[PDB]
């Protein structure tokens, strides 16, 4: 069922829609909400946005990132200027089934691919129920963080090898996530010990620990890479994580934001517990039609799913090098300041990456880039064609989160400039 | 992608929330050595959780043994070391009537490894002794999920499956009481428990 959660903050005078799109011939129910651009819904483009984790809500973008309403300490919406649906109507979407308030009795997804599939229906299913959000022949983009490195382009693949969808796919942007393992996993040895532009955060011993067991990680994942196997990608995971992430992690320092401490939840930032009360309370539940008891921001089973299962470590790069050889425009934008999903990492795959164009990209020079909002030089671009990759100076793991302002520019500026900053 | 890094805390939070310690290991203190990939096909793998279609558990899984000195009374691998791999449903006929709680699906003995400590290894199936073969999930439509519990032992040294206690049969182990299985029967037996993956499926 679908209903109308005005009533609730959010976003007072813009229409929108919350509820589920269901696949029953699979048990599947997918929560949703929309909402449209503050400006022109029947020309602005609309905007699916996927969280990571995997395993954890959309609806932490759009309370905590980039939608309309943050939630304050009294569990009241507080407006956000800077919202993304400024100049777009956006979709959150809560997936794989059983995330947020998407849930399935029967079935269940333990891989990318598998969730692609799912999404794909979804999508069917959701633009057949909102002609109006295709009809007047607005641009439909994707966009994600974090694990969503894996999402995104196998998701990209799904929609584009089906002749008969029924929308179509303009762009796909993807912040500080993980896409490459082989190539990013060199990096965050030099990202903790002071390479990536703040001072180290590991004694020395602990960084040349790193640099031993590199080369032991590296072959694990080629190993993955190559067999694509249970057998070999999850003991890769294990190995490298712990070689990898651990040191960095036992210090207490905060893995999305190296300027920080991880404190609070199992997340790290103390305030997302505000949003999960807040959408767990008889009158929200309710007005949003939610069929979940209980609402969590991430659900760790299906987290432990995607792990055990040997998601963590495979080759969806590859799919990245089609998607660019079929002209889609890829944005790839990370803030300089994460450190599980960091900058240097996603600059690395960025620049080497096999494409038609990955000579001009190579040779393209980095430039400053002005964010048109705030006229700051907010971070280094570096494009060519329909390639951009993007620093996002001091911003973490959730870029909005940080300088919500340039990130406004930066989305803006690729939706509305012709996908070029 | 906070929860990824530690695969031991993992683990021991998914034991804890689907009650593994206590209703089938019966030890809260359990710590585990490595961990058990185990997998029926390439699209069948069981993920510590995850719902399998009971028609793809039909046949034998595979198994894979990673070490990791380092999720650690402690377990130091050896070349003598023999295993014991076993699958139990402790939710027969359902998670609430226990009438023959802890059904007997696998119990292969005297298993050995192909093969700072790391190591991924699998099984070598020849020399080992099944005094149990397997039988993939049946649960009773309507009844629910069942969890089915894999689990690795370590055998005493010297000491081959023949020595261990018999099992009269499936239900309750053959122990007869209700709420009984690879717990009571790995502790008359001296064997050390070094890891566990499990899934759910359900007949409706
Ligand atoms: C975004 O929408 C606002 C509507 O108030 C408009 O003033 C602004 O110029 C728009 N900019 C675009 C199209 O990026
Ligand atoms: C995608 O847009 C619509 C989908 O509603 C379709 O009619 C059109 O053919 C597609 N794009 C084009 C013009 O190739
Ligand atoms: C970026 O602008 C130019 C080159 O793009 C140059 O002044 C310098 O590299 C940067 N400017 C700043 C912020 O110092």
């Amino acid at each position: 069922k679908i209903k109308d959660p005005k009533i609730l903050g959010i976003d007072p005078n813009v229409t929108q829609y919350t509820g589920y799109l269901d696949v029953e011939d699979e048990d599947k129910h997918f929560f949703f909400w929309t909402f449209e651009s503050r400006n022109d819904p029947a020309k602005d483009p609309v905007i699916l946005w996927l969280n990571g984790g995997p395993g954890c809500s959309s609806l932490t973008g759009l309370f905590f990132e980039l939608g309309p309403s943050s939630i304050g300490p009294d569990l009241k919406p507080i407006g956000n200027p800077y919202s993304w649906n400024s100049n777009a109507t956006v979709i959150f979407l809560d997936q794989p089934v059983n995330v947020g308030f998407s849930y399935s009795g029967s079935s269940g997804v333990s891989n990318t691919v598998a969730a692609g599939k799912d999404v794909y229906n979804f999508l069917e299913l959701f633009f057949d129920q909102f002609p109006e959000y295709v009809n007047k022949g607005q641009d439909f983009h994707i966009a994600g963080e974090s694990y969503a490195g894996h999402y995104i382009p196998v998701f990209a693949s799904e929609i584009l090898s089906h002749k008969d969808r029924n929308f179509n796919l303009t762009s796909v942007l993807i912040g500080n996530g993980l896409t490459d393992p082989l190539t990013q996993y060199n990096y965050y040895e030099p990202m903790a010990c002071g390479e990536g532009g703040e001072p180290s955060v590991l004694p020395s011993e602990e960084c040349s620990a790193m640099e031993d067991s590199l080369e032991r990680c590296l072959g694990l994942i080629e190993s993955c890479y190559d067999s694509q196997s249970v057998w070999s990608c999850v003991p890769a995971t294990i190995y490298c994580n712990n070689a990898q992430l651990a040191p960095y992690q036992r210090t207490g320092r905060n893995v999305y934001d190296i300027r920080k401490d991880c404190e609070g939840g199992n997340l790290c930032y103390p305030t997302l517990q505000d949003i999960d009360d807040y959408l767990n309370q008889d009158y929200v539940k309710e007005a949003v039609g939610a069929e979940v008891d209980h609402y969590e921001s991430c659900n760790f089973d299906i987290n432990r799913n995607f792990l055990f299962a040997g998601d963590w470590m495979k080759p969806y790069h590859t799919a990245v090098t089609d998607l660019l050889n079929q002209d889609l425009p890829i944005l790839v934008y990370a803030g300089d300041k994460d450190f599980i999903c960091n900058w240097l990492g996603n600059k690395a795959w960025t620049d080497v990456l096999p494409w038609k164009y990955d000579e001009e990209f190579a040779s393209q020079k980095v430039r400053n880039w002005t964010a048109s909002i705030t006229d700051e030089v907010a971070g280094e671009v570096k494009s060519y064609k329909h390639f951009t990759y993007l620093r996002v100076f001091n911003g973490g793991h959730m870029v909005p989160f940080d300088v919500p302002e340039n990130a406004l520019s930066m989305v803006n500026e690729w939706i509305h400039g012709g996908f070029s900053l | 992608m906070n929860q990824a890094i530690d695969f031991a805390q993992a683990s021991i939070d998914s034991y804890k929330k689907h009650g593994i310690l206590e209703d089938v290991i019966h030890d809260t203190s359990f710590q585990p050595s490595g961990i058990l990939a185990v997998e029926y096909s390439s699209s069948a793998p069981v993920a510590m959780g995850n719902t399998l279609p009971t028609e793809k558990a039909r046949s034998k899984p595979q198994f894979q043994f990673t070490f990791n000195k380092q999720m650690q009374n402690a377990y130091v691998p050896q070349d003598d070391d023999l295993f014991t791999l076993v699958m139990t449903d402790p939710d027969a006929p359902s998670k609430t009537d226990h009438k023959w709680s802890e059904f007997c699906h696998l119990v292969e003995c005297d298993l050995k490894l192909l093969n700072t400590e790391f190591f991924a290894s699998e099984f070598n199936t020849k020399g080992s002794n099944t005094l149990i073969e397997y039988m993939g999930p049946a649960p009773p439509k309507g009844s629910g999920p069942h969890r089915y519990v894999f689990l690795l032992y370590k055998q005493p040294k010297g000491v081959d499956s023949s020595k261990f206690s018999k099992i009269k049969d499936r239900p309750n182990w053959g122990y007869g009481t209700p709420a009984t299985g690879v717990g009571k029967w790995a502790k008359e037996n001296n064997l050390q428990l070094v890891a566990s993956n499990f899934f759910y499926a359900e007949t409706k």
